[PDB]
């Protein structure tokens, strides 16, 4: 295991999971999808301010929240993710968050072992999360059908405001 | 300003604000403790999993329902589910908006007392109210007259309601609901070579019953068609990859709603309890109750249950009387629809039990008020 | 990663344990006594048919290096035998420490086949392609979808050229068609 | 400061420090009595080779601790009293093997701290000699540095701390 | 005149005539194909070996059980075993005496249909009948009231039976039986240095479990005694000549009957399934079912299983109720005893399904009759 989580990531998770009554001007800077990284010393899980996605921009500059999110993951390193999905089922309309464990084969072993052995140190601190998505290849995470297969299986008819 | 309506059902928790059409939060009401030691270190392993995260990780969990047939068996996981649907699902605090809870009639007073105590002590809500699921499901119908056939996952109950005055002496309660149907389907599916023993698997049988089961117009002729040919059999895609071929089980396990002798219960089916309650009602309101049988709940979503309910009731009721079975297309959440349309009413805004009213009264104000 | 069954096969033991998202399944832990030492013994036993006797322990290390740098697993046994039977297009020579050269033919892919057909050295155990499927079929029915697409291999015995492709083919032959099979073959799995 | 990771496998013993890519010490795990010699000197030399480890369980203990002393002194030229050691094992392992491992490491060598991980879990860490790669990438982790079983923790607990900790 | 009763169990085949106390034919139900080429020419090498000849020549064979947990997996070897026990063991023809077959409840209908088809087409019996193993094991007890704990080699099932009317809605079935115990013993014996991988060897572990395993009064204190000293260890004489020293495995592998989490099953132990089935039964028959827990099968032959079953049930049942565990000394063949005492009854002689009744009905008469 080893690596633990910092206070900023826990604060961001508590901010994203539990939303409250907010003003229409502030509601547009909420966090939609944020990744997690390691510092220089590889001892804390820190979010990078560079790569991120806001809730405000979704549907505007970012035509597709998921489509613009696949290319945001670096293919030469291991990364965490937290995607807020809005999928439509035959039964009803749900809005859940997804934990994506990005781990390509092109990354070095030093970045794969650290992120694989410390996954229980981050997932345990993220209380209430259900949808877990482990993705290693890039083609499997690039496809749109896999998210509906993991979320609800064949029941999900539409994903992110558009049908499958 | 807005009010929260939380239909804490036996199988699903429909939670949402007031004044809107559909509930935004819908998820199964189960908690799952980790079954295996968990060799991998880190990654955010938690002590429990509630709702959709439990449904996704149900392979390594041991799912269990905190609510039996309507009574809340375990309280720690119940308040955990409440905290979850309040914070991790709606992202709102209970201290601001009043909450509305639902329950089935003929309910132990201890359940309602513990509900009120948990809502007023742990969350400290400004006000709340404990209504009845069937009365709210009747509100959603827009009318005030007619008996309600409310059958969810743990309890099936019927209460006849006239033009505003309900009849509490004719409230029937049947412990036969969707969970019992799922258990019967699991028991009768072993005769085909498919063993479902564990709780996690049982959810697969639940989905199979949800999307492959129907109620027959009559039992005998459908069995005769089941006996002859496979014209009735249909295959299902299991999550593991295998396929199953169910035959008469498509309409045998839903027949338990009308013939409780399958799971062993001695209670009259859902088609006879309604007639017995109406026959226990007043003789002038029977003409209006016969033509108004409002159905609600997820168990009333089988294809053909409305036609069989009709046929059975006109078989029991006199011939001159006309029987109507209101089968709304949103009867799966009719209780939540009624709660949401009820919370927006101006006249109801005065009868919320408040903390200032609750202090001197203790947890016993709910019986005298509601 | 944290999810996936592990195919660990070293020099003395081959064992498989399926591990989910942190909780492993101890009731599905399979153990097979077939490993690289047994493969070396089988190669020594089948190399005497070519005129090269390796009896002593010291020599056996030469056979071990020969198996390490000249043996591969075939995509299928039958067609590769048909190619072995016809022509020497398959044979390859080796430089022995004493100076002599040897010409091995079907032994390049016959002794690694013992991993999938234990009836060569006499064991009754199902090959490494069937023990994994039997352990996954002994596992839970919801974790099979995640265990089928994650078969992590390790150990020096899993370093034969083409063992990943044969493992794949065998598992999708055993597993249902709708399920997708993936065989993670890391380049540092030794 | 640095930590030792010792993959005491059935056929090879991959032993090396933490924080480096490749294990410096690799040799077969056999002892040979004249018809002792450990590792490459046994491979070069009239002996009767035998493996102390069967399918994962350690059959004989004197030669096992002899191999440990060898790989510690005649191969790495370091003392166990300074750097913590990391041992590996296969799952579904008899508890007696791990108990004897802990007892030998804490009584004969008197290590400041140690830990008994699983070979497959470490080989998965290496994915981001795979077991040794994962052990070495695991030993450098800061979060893991707290869960080493120490001698001061071992005294009152006896050789049974390993089951409850690891 | 006489009737044949054939208890085609998962591990043993008890076959004998009617009206006698003990079954004359007892042998393991396995078939063995020759594993090796067989260089020697002649001497009567056969394609298969059934029963004791397979047990004697198990070294060069590959033993396998045609019956899983109650369902018959392979049919050719099953009818081969039937032909064997009919001709080479009893030296009688099936065309003369009627045969009586047994099965476990909650059984796939295909198994019973194939049983009837094989008995009526290949052997052409004048009449037959398919009873239930637990009901017959209760007959052997001489009484009519009490729940039956039938646990053989492949399936453990419990059915409560009142004063002639059994309760089919409370029939519990557990796939944990002696074969699973043998597998667990093989898995936990490798920790001592004894590897049993092959089927032939597994029989040695089966005999070791049969004559060296017992169930503890409680798990914790017996482990404490196992941990301290070898006062518990005992040696065994292997057929090859070696000796083994087993310790806590003498009472750890039989504990799986009460804690299924060892082999991974999620099912409640045999001490909880009985209590849950009785709690699912009627409230007036519980007083009579609590004091009558008839045990049968070879798995219930461990020393001390009766005392632990008692203690567990009075731990689960209320204190005022008295618990009795009928532990007969011939409960290994109680199913056969009940079948033989049943076949001599005059009232039962009328309900045999006959060939003349079978012709027009096809293989579906068995479900409507039995
Ligand atoms: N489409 C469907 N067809 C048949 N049964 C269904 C369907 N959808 C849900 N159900 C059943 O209805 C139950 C849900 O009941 P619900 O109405 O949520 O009760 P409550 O309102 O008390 O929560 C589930 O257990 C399921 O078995
Ligand atoms: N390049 C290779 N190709 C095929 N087999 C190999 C190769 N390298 C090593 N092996 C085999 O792998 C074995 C080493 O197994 P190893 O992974 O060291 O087991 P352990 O991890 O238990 O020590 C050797 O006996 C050798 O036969
Ligand atoms: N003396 C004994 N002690 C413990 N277990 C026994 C004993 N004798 C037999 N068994 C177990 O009982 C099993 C036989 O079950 P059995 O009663 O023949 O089932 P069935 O009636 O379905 O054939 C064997 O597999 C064996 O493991
Ligand atoms: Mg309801
Ligand atoms: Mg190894
Ligand atoms: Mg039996």
């Amino acid at each position: 295991s080893g690596v633990a989580v910092s206070d900023g990531v826990i604060k961001v998770f508590n901010d994203m999971k539990v939303r409250k009554s907010s003003t229409p001007e502030e509601v547009k800077k909420r966090k939609k999808a944020v990744l997690f990284c390691l510092s220089e010393d590889k001892k804390n899980i820190i979010l990078e301010e560079g790569k991120e996605i806001l809730v405000g921009d979704v549907g505007q500059t970012v035509d597709d929240p998921y489509a613009t999110f696949v290319k945001m993951l670096p293919d030469k390193d291991c990364r965490y993710a937290l995607y807020d999905a809005t999928y439509e089922t035959k039964e009803s309309k749900k809005e859940d968050l997804v934990f994506i464990f990005w781990a390509p084969e092109s990354a070095p072993l030093k970045s794969k072992m650290i992120y694989a052995s410390s996954k229980d140190a981050i997932k345990k601190k993220l209380t209430g999360i259900k949808h877990e998505l482990q993705a290693n290849c890039y083609e499997e995470v690039k496809d749109r059908c896999t998210l509906a297969e993991k979320l609800g299986g064949s029941a999900v008819i539409s994903l992110e405001g558009k049908p499958l | 300003t807005t009010a929260l309506v939380c239909d804490n059902g036996s199988g699903l928790v429909k939670a949402g604000f007031a004044g809107d059409d559909a509930p935004r939060a819908v998820f199964p009401s189960i908690v799952g403790r980790p079954r295996h030691q968990g060799v991998m270190v880190g990654m955010g392993q938690k002590d429990s999993y509630v709702g959709d995260e439990a449904q996704s990780k149900r392979g390594i969990l041991t799912l269990k329902y905190p609510i039996e047939h309507g009574i809340i068996t375990n309280w720690d996981d119940m308040e955990k589910i409440w905290h979850h649907t309040f914070y991790n699902e709606l992202r709102v605090a209970p201290e601001e908006h009043p909450t509305l809870l639902t329950e089935a009639p003929l309910n132990p007073k201890a359940n309602r007392e513990k509900m009120t105590q948990i809502m007023f002590e742990t969350f400290n809500v400004p006000a709340m109210y404990v209504a009845i699921q069937a009365v709210l499901s009747l509100y959603a119908s827009g009318r005030t007259t007619g008996i309600v056939l409310d059958s969810g996952d743990g309890v099936t109950h019927n209460v006849p309601i006239y033009e505003g005055y309900a009849l509490p002496h004719a409230i029937m309660r049947l412990d036969l609901a969707g969970r019992d149907l799922t258990d019967y389907l699991m028991k009768i599916l072993t005769e085909r070579g498919y063993s479902f023993v564990t709780t996690a698997e049982r959810e697969i049988v639940r989905d199979i019953k949800e999307k492959l089961c129907y109620v027959a117009l009559d039992f005998e002729n459908e069995m005769a068609t089941a006996a002859s040919s496979s014209s009735l059999e249909k295959s299902y895609e299991l999550p593991d990859g295998q396929v199953i071929t169910i035959g008469n089980e498509r309409f045998r396990c839903p027949e338990t709603l009308f013939q409780p002798s399958f799971i062993g219960m001695e209670s009259a089916g859902i088609h006879e309890t309604t007639y017995n309650s109406i026959m226990k009602c007043d003789i002038d309101i029977r003409k209006d109750l016969y033509a108004n049988n409002v159905m609600s709940g997820g168990t009333t979503m089988y294809p053909g249950i409305a036609d069989r309910m009709q046929k059975e009731i006109t078989a029991l009721a006199p011939s001159t009387m006309k029987i109507k079975i209101i089968a709304p297309p949103e009867r799966k959440y009719s209780v939540w629809i009624g709660g949401s349309i009820l919370a927006s009413l101006s006249t109801f805004q005065q009868m919320w039990i408040t903390k200032q009213e609750y202090d001197e009264a203790g947890p016993s104000i709910v019986h005298r008020k509601c």
